[PDB]
């Protein structure tokens, strides 16, 4: 969740910084594998927050992490 | 020097026959048309 | 010699910077023209049942 909402302030800092048409035709592209719905007000941090696809089972994420063998995992 | 502050000199490797000056010329026009895109878009 | 081929260089990295934000929005217009008008009126009579809605709850959580 740490890393998670840092996330957020990431993305939400990044999407206040640039211009509209910047964030549609170039910070959407890269949030859209993550986001649940296409939102264009991403600069509120509230919005962003809601539309944020349910993160990795911590069961799953802790357990490819622990793999030794990650490079044949991945 | 002199072709330097002109901006009349090309790459000594012959890659691109276009000049500097030439290069900054286009790019001064493509950033003029990449503004305008931006324009219509943000109007859309 | 080394210095001139390092300022064509550079100047040919802006060029191509410039033309792949042009064609990024080309394609952008291009997206938001042929995405189809999402109904501005239809989402606004959502949103009227949906207030409508909040305020029954608003009502009934007072209850």
């Amino acid at each position: 969740l740490w890393i998670r909402y840092g996330a957020v302030g990431f993305i939400t800092v990044v999407a206040r910084q640039i211009s509209t048409a910047d964030v549609y035709c170039k910070l959407m592209p890269y949030l859209d594998p993550y986001i649940t719905q296409p939102i264009i007000q991403i600069e509120r941090k509230l919005v962003l927050l809601s539309v944020l696809k349910e993160p990795v089972s911590r069961s799953i994420f802790d357990y490819a992490l622990r793999s030794k063998d990650i490079t044949s995992l991945f | 020097a002199k072709c330097v502050q002109s901006g009349d000199f090309v790459y000594f490797d012959g890659r691109d026959r276009e000049r500097f000056i030439d290069k900054k010329e286009r790019l001064s026009r493509l950033k003029s048309k990449q503004e305008e895109f931006q324009k219509e878009v943000l109007k859309a | 010699e080394e210095c001139t081929d390092t300022l064509l260089d550079q100047l040919d990295t802006q060029l191509n910077v410039t033309e792949n934000e042009c064609q990024n929005y080309k394609r952008c217009l291009e997206i938001l023209e042929q995405m189809n008008e999402d109904d501005s009126e239809q989402l606004q009579m959502e949103l009227k049942e949906l207030a409508l809605e909040e305020e029954r709850l608003i009502q009934e959580l007072e209850d």
